[PDB]
C-alpha cells in the first residue's frame, strides 16, 4: 500500500509517496537523494516523536488512512550541524485572510 | 531530475515530483529546476502540490475516487492560483 | 439526436451511488428531453426497472455537477444472464479549477458572484454553472 507524506524542515516541505512496509531508514535514503544530507545526519519524528531506522512506515504510524494524496501525513526531518542535532524545527504555513463578509 | 522546487510568496519551498508539476502548462512553461511564485502564499501552494498526488493517484482509476477537500477560508486565493496554473 | 430508443425491451439496472454526492438521476426520453427521477443519498443503490438503449446520465442533485457511470457520462441499460446491470456511479476527477469554483458557489450567493475581488472572466466561470443543457449540447455535437 501506498503511503503520501510532507517531510518538512524549516521551510522545505517534500511532496513524496513510500510504501507503507518501508523503513524510515529507506525513507531517509530518499531524502537524500533530494537534499544531499546521508541518513546519519537526519533524523526523522511523527509530531515529537523521534523515529528508529528500522521500523516500517506503517509500524510508525503512517497507513492509507492517515497519509492520503489529498491529505498527507507530515513527517518532521532534523539535521545534524556537525556534532550535534538541530531541534527539529517546521515553519508553519502562512495564515488565510479573514472570511470575506460575502463567504460569511 | 526527478523532483522540482515550487516557491511560494512568503520563501516556502515545495519540492514535488517533475512529472507531478508538470500537469500544470504553466507551470512546464515556467520551467522551460525551481519556479518562484509572487503571488501564491504556502497556504495555498501546498494545496495545489496536494491536488498534484490526487489526480495523479486517481486519474483512470476503477476506484471509488474521494472528494478533494478545501476549506472554505482558501477557497478563493486557490481558484485563482488554479486559474493561473491551469487546472 | 441525443435520445433513448424505444425498444420496449425491459433491462433491469442497479444504479449504485459510490459518490459523496446526493445523486440525480436524469433519463433523455423520446424527444430528448431531460427527466429528472428519484434521487439517491451518498453511498445508497436503486435496483430501478429501464430498458435497452435508454439514455441516463447523473448529477449533483443540489448543484447539477456532473458525475460519472462506470467511467464515462452516459448509461445505456444493455441485455440482462437474468442479473441487473450495474450502474457505479462516482466523482470524477474534477479540475482544481472546477472544485474551487463548486466550493465558491456553495459560500456563496449567486447576488454576490459580483462583490468577489476576482477578474471578470472568474465571475463568468462562477456564473456559468453546471447545466444538463450546455451539456447535451456538447454531447450532441
Ligand atoms: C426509485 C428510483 N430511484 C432513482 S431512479 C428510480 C426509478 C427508476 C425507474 C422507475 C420506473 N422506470 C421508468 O420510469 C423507466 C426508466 C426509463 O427507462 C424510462 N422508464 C419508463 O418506464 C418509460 C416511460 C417513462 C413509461 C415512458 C421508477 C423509479
Amino acid at each position: 500500500m501506498d503511503v503520501f507524506l510532507m517531510i518538512r524542515r524549516h521551510k522545505t516541505t517534500i511532496f513524496t509517496d513510500a510504501k507503507e512496509s518501508s523503513t524510515v531508514f529507506e525513507l531517509k535514503r530518499i531524502v537524500e537523494g533530494i537534499l544531499k544530507r546521508p541518513p546519519d545526519e537526519q533524523r526523522l519524528y511523527k509530531d515529537d516523536q523521534l523515529l528508529d531506522d528500522g521500523k516500517t512506515l506503517g509500524e510508525c504510524g503512517f497507513t492509507s488512512q492517515t497519509a492520503r494524496p489529498q491529505a498527507p501525513a507530515t513527517v518532521g526531518l532534523a539535521f545534524r550541524a556537525d556534532d550535534t542535532f538541530e531541534a527539529l524545527c517546521i515553519e508553519p504555513f502562512s495564515s488565510p485572510p479573514e472570511l470575506p463578509d460575502v463567504m460569511k | 531530475m526527478m523532483y522540482v522546487k515550487l516557491i511560494s510568496s512568503d520563501g516556502h519551498e515545495f519540492i514535488v515530483k517533475r512529472e507531478h508539476a508538470l500537469t500544470s502548462g504553466t507551470i512546464k512553461a515556467m520551467l522551460s529546476n525551481e519556479v518562484n511564485f509572487r503571488e501564491i502564499p504556502s497556504h495555498v501552494l501546498s494545496k495545489v502540490c496536494m491536488y498534484f498526488t490526487y489526480k495523479v493517484r486517481y486519474t483512470n482509476s476503477s476506484t471509488e475516487i474521494p472528494e478533494f477537500p478545501i476549506a472554505p477560508e482558501i477557497a478563493l486565493e486557490l481558484l485563482m492560483a488554479a486559474n493561473f496554473l491551469d487546472c | 439526436v441525443l435520445r433513448s430508443v424505444n425498444s420496449r425491451e425491459p433491462s433491469q439496472v442497479i444504479f449504485c451511488n459510490r459518490s459523496p454526492r446526493v445523486v440525480l438521476p436524469v433519463w433523455l426520453n423520446f424527444d430528448g428531453e431531460p427527466q429528472p427521477y428519484p434521487t439517491l443519498p451518498p453511498g445508497t443503490g436503486r435496483r430501478i426497472h429501464s430498458y435497452r438503449g435508454h439514455l441516463w446520465l447523473f448529477r449533483d442533485a443540489g448543484t447539477h455537477d456532473g458525475l460519472l457511470v462506470n467511467q464515462t457520462e452516459l448509461f445505456v441499460p444493455s441485455l440482462n444472464d437474468g442479473q441487473p446491470i450495474f450502474a457505479n456511479i462516482t466523482l470524477p476527477v474534477y479540475t482544481l479549477k472546477e472544485r474551487c469554483l463548486q466550493v465558491v458557489r456553495s459560500l456563496v450567493k449567486p447576488e454576490n458572484y459580483r462583490r468577489l475581488d476576482i477578474v471578470r472572466s472568474l465571475y463568468e466561470d462562477l456564473e456559468d454553472h453546471p447545466n444538463v443543457q450546455k451539456d447535451l449540447e456538447r454531447l450532441t455535437q
